[PDB]
C-alpha cells in the first residue's frame, strides 16, 4: 500500500517540478487575459456597484472561469516550486553550515552574533539526525570531531553535533535489534525527523523566492472577492522576461544614487520654501475672490507641500504658478528666486535623475 | 569621466606595482607570483612602516643599511626605490 | 629575523628547511610584527631590508579614515600625478601619514530584539504546523483514505501545501504584529 | 506601386520621401541609434503602458471625483468612470503632460484624498515623465557610443 | 569623443617614443630610461 502510493506521491512531485516553469508563464498569461477584460469594466449607479459591461454576454463567465484557473496555476507554481527549487536552497544552506562547522568554527571557537538569523536558525540543523540530507558530504560530523574534538572535548562536540556517545561502540559490539513494517503508521511517524523538518521549514519560509510566489498567490485569492487585485500580477513581468530586466536594471543599477537625489531635491526645495515663508509670502493667492484669499505659505507645510508638488512639477519652476514680482519691492530677488529654482531644480536636479540612469546603460 | 578615472587606478594597481613598476605579467610565472610581490615584497605600507622606524629609531643605532638609507632620506634622493628591478628579477638565474 | 633572511637567501636548501620547521610557532607569531622591504643598496644591487612593526603602528594603519587617506592618495597620484614626481609625493604622504598615525596614538589612550522576534515567530508558527503531524490520532484519516483513491491523494497533497502556505501567512502577520509592538 | 497611386491622389508622392534613409548613407548613422537599440525602445513603451495602467486601475478605484473636464455643472464630462476612458485619458493626457497626470486633474487641496493623491501625482511624474522618458534618451543615447 | 582624442593622444605619448616608435616597456629598465630616452635621445625639439 504504502509503496505504491508513494511512487504515485513521487509521480506527481516529479511532474509539478518538471512543470514549474511552463505554469510560471501560463499564469503571466491568464493575468493578461483578465486584465484585458477588466478594460470593458464599468461603475453604475447611493448604492455603487462595478458591472462589467458586455454586448456578447461571454465576458463575465470567462472572467470568473479564468479567475478561477488563475488561483490554480499560482497553487501549482508554488507547489510546482517546493518540489523543484528548494532542494537546491537547502543543499546551499547545509554546505554553507556545515563547511563554517568544519573550517571556521563557527558553533565550537565563535557564535553567531545575534543579529544574523540564518546563523541563529542553523543551530537546530546541528543536532539533527537528518543532516546533510541533501549536502554529498555525509562525513562533516566526523570532520568537526576530529578537528575540534582533542581541544574543545569528545564528548562537548559530541553533544553540540548530536551524535551517539556509547551505543554506537556498543553495536559495534554485541547488540541485537528488531526490524520493522513499512505499512507501519507509528514506524513512519517515529522515522519522520521533527526538529530538522522544522529548520527546512523555517528556511523555506525565509527564502526570498517563495515569498514572493506566496504573495502572489495571496493576492490571486484577493483576487476573487475584488477582481482588481489580478492587476497586481502584472508586476510579474520584470521577473518572467528577461529582456525587460536590461532596461529595469538602468533604473536599479544606480538605484542607490535616485533615491539620494530626490532626498537632496527635497531638501533644496525646502530650503527654497523657507525662502518663500521668510519674505515671499504676498506672491503665493491662488484664486481671483478678493474676499477669501487661497493662501498656500501662510504655514510652512502647505508652503512645502506646495513647492514640492506644483513647482516641482511645473516646467519653468515655481514662478509659473505664483503672483507676478514686476513693480514690487521685491522683483530682482524674486527674480533671482524663480531662475535659481528653476535652474537648481527644474534643470539641473533633474538632469542628475536623467543622467544617473544613462550611465546605467554605459 | 569620474568612472574611468576609478577605473584606471583599479587597471594600474591590478596591472603594474606601485614601486618597482613591473606588470603583473613577469610576477605571474609563479602561483599568486604578484600578490606576493605586492604585499611581501613590495608593499606600500611596508616603505611607510619602515620610514617611521627609521623616523624613531636613534640615529647613532642604526645599521649600515639604515644609515644608507637615512642619509638619502635626509638629503631627498629616492633612488633606494626599486624602479624596474627586484629581488626575483636580479636572482632570476639563481632563485629559479 | 635571522632566519627569515636565511630563508629567504638559501631558497633551495635542505637542511635550513628541515630546521625552520623547528621554528614555526616563533615564526608565527612575529610574523605581523616582522616588516620586509626592498632597496637598491650601496652596492648597486636589490636588497631587502628586515624591519619591526609595531602593533600601534598597524593598528592605526588599519583604521578607516588612514585607509580612505590611503585611497584618497592612491587616486591622486595614479590619475593627477607623473613618474618623475610619483616617489616624492609617496614619501611626502607617508610623512603626513605617519604624524597622523602618532597623534591618533597618543590621544586614544586609556536590532537584536528584530531578530529574536522573527526567531520566535517562525518557531511559534512551526511548532503549529508541526502539532497535527505530532497527533498521532491520525489514524482516522488514515481509516478513511484506506479505501485507496488517486483523487485523495491528489486532495491531500494539495491540502498539506495549503497548510503550509497558511502557515507562512501566521509567520508573517507574527512578524509584522511584533514590528508594530517593537517600533514603538 | 505607390508611384503608380500617385496619379490618383498626388498625395501619395510624399511617400517617396522615406526613401532618404535608404539613398542617403549619411542619414544612416543618425538612424541607426533609434534601431541599434530598437528592441530596447519597444519594450521600454510597452513597460511604460503598463506602468500608466497600474496608475489608471488606482484613479478608478480610489480618485474618480476629480476627472471633470468642464465647468458646465448640469452635464459632468467624466472620463475615469469608464476603464478604457480612463486608460485612454492617463495614457494620452497624463503623458504628454509635462508634469505628470496631476496637470490636467481637479486640484486635491481640501480633501480626505489629500497626501494620497499628491502621491500619485509625484510618483506618477517622477516615474513616467522623469524616469520612463529618460530610459528613451538613454538607450538613444548609449547607442551613439 | 572630444575627451578620448584628447586621452589618446597623452596615451601615447606617454606609453611610445614620438620619433623611433618603441614602446615605454623596452626603455624602462633602467630607471628613468622612457624620460632619459624622449628628453636627451629622441627629443622632438631637438630634432627641430
Ligand atoms: N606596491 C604595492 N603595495 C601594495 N599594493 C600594491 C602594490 N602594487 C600593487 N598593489 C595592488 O594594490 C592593491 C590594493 O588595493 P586597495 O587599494 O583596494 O586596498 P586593499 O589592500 O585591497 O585593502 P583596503 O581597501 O581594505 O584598504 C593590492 O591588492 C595589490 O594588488
Ligand atoms: N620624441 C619625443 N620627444 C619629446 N617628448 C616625447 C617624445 N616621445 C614621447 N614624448 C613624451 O611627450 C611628453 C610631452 O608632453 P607635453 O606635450 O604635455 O609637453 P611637456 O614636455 O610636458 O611640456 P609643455 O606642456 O609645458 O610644453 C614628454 O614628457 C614625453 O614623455
Ligand atoms: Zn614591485
Ligand atoms: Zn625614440
Amino acid at each position: 500500500f504504502w509503496k505504491k502510493i508513494i511512487a504515485y506521491q513521487q509521480k506527481l512531485l516529479n511532474y509539478f517540478a518538471r512543470n514549474f516553469y511552463n505554469m510560471r508563464m501560463l499564469a503571466l498569461f491568464v493575468a493578461f487575459a483578465i486584465n484585458f477584460i477588466l478594460l470593458f469594466y464599468k461603475v453604475s449607479t447611493i448604492a455603487v456597484h462595478y458591472v462589467l459591461e458586455e454586448s456578447s454576454g461571454y465576458m463575465e463567465p470567462t472572467l470568473r472561469i479564468l479567475a478561477i484557473l488563475h488561483t490554480v496555476i499560482s497553487f501549482f507554481c508554488i507547489i510546482g516550486y517546493y518540489c523543484l527549487k528548494v532542494p537546491l536552497v537547502i543543499f546551499k544552506r547545509e554546505k554553507e553550515v556545515a563547511r563554517k562547522l568544519e573550517f571556521d568554527g563557527l558553533y565550537i571557537t565563535e557564535q553567531p552574533s545575534e543579529d544574523d538569523i540564518k546563523g541563529q536558525w542553523d543551530r537546530l540543523v546541528i543536532n539533527t539526525q537528518s543532516f546533510p540530507n541533501n549536502y554529498w558530504d555525509k562525513f562533516v560530523k566526523r570532520k568537526v570531531m576530529d578537528k575540534y574534538g582533542e581541544f574543545y572535548g569528545r564528548d562537548r562536540i559530541s553533544e553540540l553535533l548530536g551524535m551517539d556517545k556509547a551505543a554506537l561502540d556498543f553495536s559495534d559490539a554485541r547488540e541485537k535489534k528488531k526490524p520493522k513494517k513499512d505499512s507501519s503508521l507509528s514506524a513512519v511517524l517515529n522515522s519522520i525527523d521533527v526538529k530538522y523538518q522544522m529548520w527546512k521549514l523555517g528556511v523555506v519560509f525565509t527564502d526570498n523566492s517563495f515569498l514572493y510566489l506566496a504573495w502572489y498567490m495571496t493576492m490571486s485569492v484577493l483576487g476573487h472577492y475584488n477582481n482588481f487585485f489580478f492587476a497586481a500580477h502584472l508586476l510579474d513581468i520584470a521577473m518572467g522576461f528577461k529582456t525587460l530586466r536590461t532596461i529595469l536594471s538602468s533604473v536599479t543599477h544606480n538605484g542607490k544614487q535616485l533615491v539620494l537625489t530626490v532626498g537632496l531635491l527635497a531638501v533644496v526645495v525646502y530650503l527654497y520654501t523657507v525662502v518663500a515663508f521668510n519674505f515671499f509670502r504676498k506672491f503665493y493667492n491662488k484664486s481671483e475672490d478678493g474676499d477669501t484669499p487661497d493662501m498656500k505659505c501662510d504655514d510652512m507645510l502647505t508652503c512645502y507641500m506646495f513647492h514640492m508638488y506644483v513647482g516641482v512639477r511645473a516646467g519653468g519652476g515655481i514662478g509659473d504658478e505664483i503672483e507676478d514680482p514686476a513693480g514690487d519691492e521685491y522683483e530682482i530677488y524674486r527674480i533671482i528666486f524663480d531662475i535659481t529654482f528653476f535652474f537648481f531644480v527644474i534643470v539641473i536636479l533633474l538632469a542628475i535623475i536623467q543622467g544617473l540612469i544613462i550611465d546605467a546603460f554605459g | 569621466e569620474l568612472r574611468d578615472q576609478q577605473e584606471q587606478v583599479k587597471e594600474d594597481m591590478e596591472t603594474k606595482c606601485f614601486i618597482c613598476g613591473i606588470g603583473n605579467d613577469y610576477f605571474d610565472t609563479v602561483p599568486h607570483g604578484f600578490e606576493t610581490h605586492t604585499l611581501q615584497e613590495h608593499n606600500l605600507a611596508n616603505y611607510l612602516f619602515f620610514l617611521m622606524y627609521l623616523i624613531n629609531k636613534d640615529e647613532t643605532e642604526h645599521t649600515g643599511q639604515e644609515s644608507y638609507v637615512w642619509k638619502m632620506y635626509q638629503e631627498r634622493c629616492w633612488e633606494f626605490f626599486p624602479a624596474g628591478d627586484c629581488f626575483r628579477k636580479q636572482y632570476e638565474d639563481q632563485l629559479n | 629575523v635571522l632566519l627569515t633572511n636565511l630563508s629567504e637567501h638559501m631558497p633551495n636548501d635542505t637542511r635550513l628547511q628541515t630546521f625552520l620547521e623547528l621554528a614555526e610557532s616563533v615564526l608565527n607569531y612575529f610574523q605581523p610584527f616582522l616588516g620586509r622591504i626592498e632597496i637598491m643598496g650601496s652596492a648597486k644591487r636589490i636588497e631587502r631590508v628586515y624591519f619591526e612593526i609595531s602593533e600601534s603602528s598597524r593598528t592605526q594603519w588599519e583604521k578607516p579614515q588612514v585607509k580612505e587617506s590611503k585611497r584618497q592618495f592612491i587616486f591622486d597620484v595614479v590619475n593627477e600625478g607623473g613618474e618623475k614626481e610619483k616617489m616624492e609625493l609617496f614619501v611626502n604622504f607617508c610623512e603626513d601619514t605617519i604624524f597622523e598615525m602618532q597623534l591618533a596614538a597618543q590621544i586614544s589612550e586609556s536590532s537584536i530584539l528584530t531578530v529574536r522576534s522573527a526567531l520566535f515567530a517562525l518557531r511559534y508558527n512551526i511548532l503549529t504546523l508541526m502539532r497535527m503531524l505530532s497527533l498521532k490520532s491520525l489514524k482516522k484519516q488514515m481509516k478513511k483514505v484506506k479505501k485507496m483513491t488517486v483523487k485523495d491523494m491528489v486532495t491531500a497533497f494539495f491540502s498539506s501545501y495549503w497548510s503550509i502556505f497558511m502557515t507562512l501567512l501566521h509567520f508573517v502577520a507574527s512578524v509584522f504584529r511584533g514590528f508594530f509592538r517593537i517600533i514603538c
